[PDB]
């Protein structure tokens, strides 16, 4: 067996910039004067669509400004003018021992100017109450860079293991980040304690932002 | 031009097993698969000129390939499937390199069965911009859609990806930002579909009072 490992796995450049991603493989993945090693560019929600083969060749319609070189165990892909089109994921594949296996993947992401999240704390509807689960919703609003951390805390008592979160695709007009995380109690649980605070940790925050709200307060 | 186009999305019990079809328009055929958010993994190959087939150790006598040739069409059938098999899979047409890619077929793979959503709202609290949203909780399987004032409000929108709820159930919240000074003039209802369980409902958000 065979393993590949992409360096960065993320990376944010800005239209026009000339951007390096990195392929290393436990063998060696050449054989007969053949790199053995493709590249894939992908899209969310979209198949994989070829770049190149045989480690420095262009598939069908990809643009020159993609190239490929190395030889041996390390290959690298080359974007030489960053187009808007090119924020994607990469794959590394390797061709020359069958499992056939990827690597990672390498996320190209847009740069831009730090944003401070925007965060709203929603408690649990009247209406879901009275079927027995409490979910208390934190949100984080058009924010970059994508690093952001959620923390519940229920009468300033940190939870663990009863959220769950999940972020947006970068945002193609203002190129932000959204996160949705959602702290679920049950009614009887939720019942006792009066305090429900959303504390959010951001580059883009000289300190933390807590949104809260007292139950029976609302 | 060259086009792999396989068959519809399956939603299988554990246990059970699954063939997705893969029709050829316009060398060897590869079965590769990806976990949702995760890299991709290769399931094996099918010379369709004799039948010769390769495999992935870690499918060893889960794993079909076939093809039926007057037909163009290849087959992938997955055995015993488990919670770890969901996957979205494709074919591939390999040059040797796998050049031609379907567009894949989402298979799901739990024991869990169709229930449709409850939505509730997500109201704003007090500042000029106002937060609301609808959590669409406890359905079963994907999607569901959601929109907002039936596609007249799309600005400020985001959707967010459901995650799978240790229930086993799917759960997600779509929220949207507006104007603090608009929520006494118009009114914001969430349009929420599950097809799978023909669900559709919609849900007024305003904020809430007593204070």
């Amino acid at each position: 067996d065979i393993q590949l490992t992409q360096s960065p796995s993320t990376l944010s450049a800005s239209v026009g910039d000339r951007v390096t991603i990195t392929c290393r493989a436990s063998e060696s993945l050449d054989n007969y004067g053949i790199r053995f090693l493709t590249w894939f560019q992908q899209k969310p929600g979209k198949a994989p669509k070829l770049l190149m083969y045989a480690a420095s060749n262009q598939g069908s319609g990809v643009p020159s400004r993609f190239s490929g070189s190395g030889s041996g165990t390390e290959f690298t892909l080359t974007i030489s003018s960053l187009q808007p089109d090119d924020f994607a994921t990469y794959y590394c594949q390797q061709t020359k021992e069958v499992p056939w296996s990827f690597g990672q993947g390498t996320k190209v992401e847009v740069k831009r100017t730090v944003a401070a999240p925007s965060v709203f704390i929603f408690p649990p509807s009247d209406e879901q109450l009275k079927s027995g689960t409490a979910s208390v919703v934190c949100l984080l609003n058009n924010f970059y860079p994508r690093e952001a951390k959620v923390q519940w805390k229920v009468d300033n008592a940190l939870q663990s293991g009863n959220s769950q979160e999940s972020v947006t695709e970068q945002d193609s007009k203002d190129s932000t980040y959204s996160l949705s995380s959602t702290l679920t109690l049950s009614k009887a649980d939720y019942e006792k304690h009066k305090v429900y605070a959303c504390e959010v940790t951001h580059q883009g925050l000289s300190s933390p932002v807590t949104k809260s709200f007292n139950r029976g307060e609302c | 031009e060259v086009q792999l186009v396989q068959s519809g999305a399956e939603v299988k019990k554990p246990g059970s097993s699954v063939k997705v079809s893969c029709k050829a328009s316009g060398s060897n055929i590869h079965w590769v698969r990806q976990a949702p958010g995760q890299s991709l993994e290769w399931i094996g190959y099918i010379y369709p000129y004799n039948g010769g087939t390769d495999y992935n150790q870690k499918f060893k006598n889960r794993a079909t390939l076939t093809v039926d040739n007057p037909t163009n069409t290849a087959y992938m059938e997955l055995s015993s499937l488990r919670s770890e098999d969901t996957a979205f899979y494709y074919c591939v047409n390999g040059n040797p390199w796998l050049a031609y890619w379907g567009q894949g077929t989402l298979v799901t793979v739990s024991s869990a069965s169709t229930k449709g959503p409850s939505v509730f709202p997500l109201a704003p609290s007090s500042g000029g911009t106002a937060a609301l949203g609808c959590l669409v909780k406890d359905y079963f399987p994907e999607p569901v859609t959601v929109s907002w004032n039936s596609g007249a409000l799309t600005s400020g929108v985001h959707t967010f990806p459901a995650v799978l709820q240790s229930s086993g159930l799917y759960s997600l919240s779509s929220v949207v930002t507006v104007p603090s000074s608009s929520l006494g003039t118009q009114t914001y209802i969430c349009n929420v579909n599950h097809k799978p369980s023909n669900t559709k409902v919609d849900k007024k958000v305003e904020p809430k009072s007593c204070d």
